[PDB]
C-alpha cells in the first residue's frame, strides 16, 4: 500500500524482462534441461504481475503489508531464468550447473556463478 | 570523470588518505611536505571534476592522472633511486614499472597531535605506507582510525596487530602475481567456504569473484578502486547476511571502515547439519566426467566448495592439495575406458595428504606440551639449522623462535582447530623467511621451496634433511665465546644472545648428538650464573672452563 506510480514502473520493468525471456526461449525451441520448468516459472511470475495489476485496481476502487519479499524473490527468479538462457545459448547441456544456478539465494550470485560457468566452459 | 566517480563514492577524508597512501606506497622517497601538496592538488582537481566532468582534463585514468603528479616531482633520477626510470615510460607501461619497484614519549606526541589533528593523522599513514608498500590500503585506513582511539599498551597492540595484516597482505599479493588469478580464486573458494558453509555455491562464487577484484586492484596500486570495492562487497554481505552467514549480524551494525574489518575476521558459521557425502556427486555420479568436461574450473571449484564447507579443521592449503589431487585423477580418468572404475577410489588417495600435517602437528605439539617455548624453540633451532645451515645465525634464530611461537599459540587449541591455526601462522613466517631469502640468497634448497607452488611450500620445508654439502666451519672466534655485556643487563629478553650461541655451536660441530648438544647448552646456561651472581672476570674463567668441556666432543 505504497508507491503506486513506482509500482506501475516496477511491474512494467518485470514485464519487459519476461518478454525478453520469452523471445529467447521461443527462438531456442529450434535454436539444457530447465526448459520445461522455465515456461512454468514464467507463468507463475505472471500470476504475481496479475496480482500487482489487481492491487492497483483494488486501491482505485477502495479508500486506500507492503511486501517486497515477493518482489525480490521475483527478480532473483527472473535472473535464475535469464542465466539459464545464457547457459543454454552457451551450449551448457548439463543439469548439474542448472541446479547450481537455481539453488542460489541471490540474483547477484546468480550472475557471478553464470559468468563463472561461462568462462570455465571456454 | 573516473576520479570524480571515486571521489563521490569514497568519503572526503577517506579519498585524501587513499591518495596519500598510494603516493607513499610508490614514491616513498619524497618526504611528507612534497607528497601532501600533490595529494591536496589531486583532491582540489577532483573537486572540480565533481562539478564539471568534461572540463579540466577530467577524463584521464587514475594511473595517468595520479601517475603524472607522482612523476612531476620524480623527474630527476638522483632525487629517487632506480625507480625514476619508470617515469620515462607512458601508461600502462608507467604503472607496470612502479609495481616492479617494491624496493618513538606518552606526553610528547600529544603536544603535536593537539595543535594539528590532520598533521598528526596524515603523518601516521605517510611513513606507514612508505614503510609497507604492499599493506592493504582500505585496511590501513581502518588501522589509522583505530590509532585515533593507556597509550603505551594500546599502541603496542596496534603495532603487533598491524604487523600481522601487513604480512598477510604480502602473501595475498604474492600468490596473485607469482601463481596466478585462478590460484587466488582457488584459495578464495576454500577459505570463504569454511567461513560461510551455509552460503550456496553461487553466493560463495560471488564473494570469490568480488574479493579477487578487490585484492587485484590493491596489489596493482589501484588503491582508490580497492577501498571503494571492499566497501561494496561488505555492504552486499551485510544486506544478504541470511544468504551468507549468521555471525555477520553484529559486524554489520559497525561503521563503514570497521564493518569491512569485522566481516573479514568473522567466525566460521555452524555448518549445515547432516550434509551428504561429496562421494555421491564427485565419485558415484554417472555424469562426473561430463560435468567436469562442461566447465572444468567450476566443477572443481564446486568440489572445493563442498569439501571446504565440511572441513573447517583442514588447512586451506590441505583443501587445495585435495582439490589438486582430485583434478589430477579426473584429468587422467576421464580419458580411460572405464573412468568410473578409474576414479572410484579417488578419496582413498586423500588419506596420506590429510595424515601428513595432522601427524606433524601431533608430533610437534607432543614436544611443545613437554618442553615449553624455550626448550621447544631450542629444539627447533637445532633441527632447522642442521636442515639448512646456509642461513645467517641471527636470521635462523629469529625464524626458529618464530616457528616455535606457532606451537605456543596452536597446541592450546584442540585437534579440531589445531591445523588451521598452525597453517595460518606457519605460512606467514615462511613467507617472511622467503621474502628475506629472495633479497639475499644463501641456499638453493630454500629457493626451490619458495619457488614451488604455494600449496606445497610448507610440505617442501618439512621434507628437508641435513644438508650433506656443508663443511663444518669450526671458527671458535668470538661466536663460541659469548660476551659478558648482556651479563650486566641480565634478562630473559636477551634470550636471542643465548640462542645465537646454540646456532653457532650447531654450525661449527654439525654431526653432534641430540643429548651431546643438550649437555653443551645446559653447561652454557649454568655458566651464566657466574656472570649473573668480578663482572668481566667471570667471563674469562667461564670461557676457559666451558671450552674445556667442548674438548670432550671436539667437533
Amino acid at each position: 500500500h505504497m508507491s503506486t506510480e513506482q509500482i506501475q514502473k516496477r511491474t512494467a520493468a518485470i514485464q519487459k524482462r519476461i518478454a525478453a525471456i520469452q523471445k529467447r526461449i521461443y527462438a531456442m525451441t529450434a535454436s539444457g534441461m530447465s526448459i520445461e520448468e522455465i515456461t512454468k516459472q514464467i507463468a507463475a511470475i505472471q500470476l504475481r504481475i496479475v496480482g500487482d495489476q489487481v492491487q492497483i485496481a483494488y486501491q482505485t476502487a477502495s479508500g486506500a503489508e507492503e511486501i517486497q519479499k515477493q518482489t525480490a524473490a521475483i527478480e532473483t527468479q527472473i535472473c535464475k531464468i535469464e542465466a539459464a538462457i545464457e547457459l543454454k545459448e552457451a551450449g551448457i547441456t548439463s543439469d548439474f550447473y542448472f541446479e547450481l544456478i537455481n539453488k542460489a539465494k541471490t540474483c547477484e550470485g546468480v550472475e557471478a556463478l553464470k559468468e563463472h560457468i561461462l568462462a570455465a566452459h571456454t | 570523470s573516473e576520479v570524480a566517480h571515486r571521489f563521490k563514492d569514497l568519503g572526503e577524508e577517506n579519498f585524501k588518505a587513499l591518495v596519500l597512501i598510494a603516493f607513499a606506497q610508490y614514491l616513498q622517497q619524497c618526504p611528507f611536505e612534497d607528497h601532501v601538496k600533490l595529494v591536496n592538488e589531486v583532491t582540489e582537481f577532483a573537486k572540480t571534476c565533481v562539478a564539471d566532468e568534461s572540463a579540466e582534463n577530467c577524463d584521464k585514468s587514475l594511473h595517468t592522472l595520479f601517475g603524472d603528479k607522482l612523476c612531476t616531482v620524480a623527474t630527476l633520477r638522483e632525487t629517487y633511486g632506480e625507480m625514476a626510470d619508470c617515469c620515462a615510460k607512458q601508461e600502462p607501461e608507467r604503472n607496470e614499472c612502479f609495481l616492479q619497484h617494491k624496493k618513538r614519549e606518552v606526553d610528547v606526541m600529544c603536544t603535536a597531535f593537539h595543535d594539528n589533528t590532520e598533521t598528526f593523522l596524515k603523518k601516521y599513514l605517510y611513513e606507514i605506507a612508505r614503510r609497507h608498500p604492499y599493506f592493504y590500503a582500505p585496511e590501513l585506513l581502518f588501522f589509522a582510525k583505530r590509532y585515533k582511539a593507556c597509550l603505551l599498551p594500546k599502541l603496542d597492540e596496534l603495532r603487533d596487530e598491524g604487523k600481522a595484516s601487513s604480512a598477510k597482505q604480502r602473501l595475498k599479493c604474492a600468490s596473485l602475481q607469482k601463481f596466478g588469478e585462478r590460484a587466488f580464486k582457488a584459495w578464495a573458494v576454500a577459505r570463504l567456504s569454511q567461513r560461510f558453509p551455509k552460503a550456496e555455491f553461487a553466493e560463495v562464487s560471488k564473494l570469490v569473484t568480488d574479493l579477487t577484484k578487490v585484492h587485484t586492484e590493491c596489489c596493482h596500486g589501484d588503491l582508490l578502486e580497492c577501498a571503494d570495492d571492499r566497501a561494496d562487497l561488505a555492504k552486499y554481505i551485510c544486506e544478504n547476511q541470511d544468504s551468507i552467514s549468521s555471525k555477520l549480524k553484529e559486524c554489520c551494525e559497525k561503521p563503514l571502515l570497521e564493518k569491512s574489518h569485522c566481516i573479514a575476521e568473522v567466525e566460521n558459521d555452524e555448518m549445515p547439519a547432516d550434509l551428504p557425502s561429496l562421494a555421491a556427486d564427485f565419485v558415484e555420479s554417472k555424469d562426473v566426467c561430463k560435468n567436469y568436461a562442461e566447465a572444468k574450473d567450476v566443477f572443481l571449484g564446486m568440489f572445493l566448495y563442498e569439501y571446504a564447507r565440511r572441513h573447517p579443521d583442514y588447512s586451506v592449503v590441505l583443501l587445495l592439495r585435495l582439490a589438486k589431487t582430485y583434478e589430477t585423477t579426473l584429468e587422467k580418468c576421464c580419458a580411460a575406458a572405464d573412468p568410473h572404475e578409474c576414479y572410484a577410489k579417488v578419496f582413498d588417495e586423500f588419506k596420506p595428504l590429510v595424515e601428513e600435517p595432522q601427524n606433524l602437528i601431533k608430533q610437534n605439539c607432543e614436544l611443545f606440551e613437554q618442553l615449553g617455548e624455550y626448550k621447544f624453540q631450542n629444539a627447533l633451532l637445532v633441527r632447522y639449522t642442521k636442515k639448512v645451515p646456509q642461513v645467517s645465525t641471527p636470521t635462523l634464530v629469529e625464524v626458529s623462535r618464530n616457528l616455535g611461537k606457532v606451537g605456543s599459540k596452536c597446541c592450546k587449541h584442540p585437534e579440531a582447530k589445531r591445523m588451521p591455526c598452525a597453517e595460518d601462522y606457519l605460512s606467514v613466517v615462511l613467507n617472511q623467511l622467503c621474502v628475506l631469502h629472495e633479497k639475499t640468497p644463501v641456499s638453493d634448497r630454500v629457493t626451490k621451496c619458495c619457488t614451488e607452488s604455494l600449496v606445497n611450500r610448507r610440505p617442501c620445508f618439512s621434507a628437508l634433511e641435513v644438508d650433506e654439502t656443508y663443511v663444518p666451519k669450526e671458527f671458535n672466534a668470538g661466536t663460541f665465546t659469548f660476551h659478558a655485556d648482556i651479563c650486566t643487563l641480565s634478562e630473559k629478553e636477551r634470550q636471542i644472545k643465548k640462542q645465537t650461541a646454540l646456532v653457532e655451536l650447531v654450525k661449527h660441530k654439525p654431526k653432534a648428538t641430540k643429548e651431546q648438544l643438550k649437555a653443551v647448552m645446559d653447561d652454557f646456561a649454568a655458566f651464566v650464573e657466574k656472570c649473573c651472581k668480578d663482572k668481566e672476570t667471570c667471563f674469562a674463567e667461564e670461557g676457559k672452563k666451558l671450552v674445556a668441556a667442548s674438548q670432550a666432543a671436539l667437533g
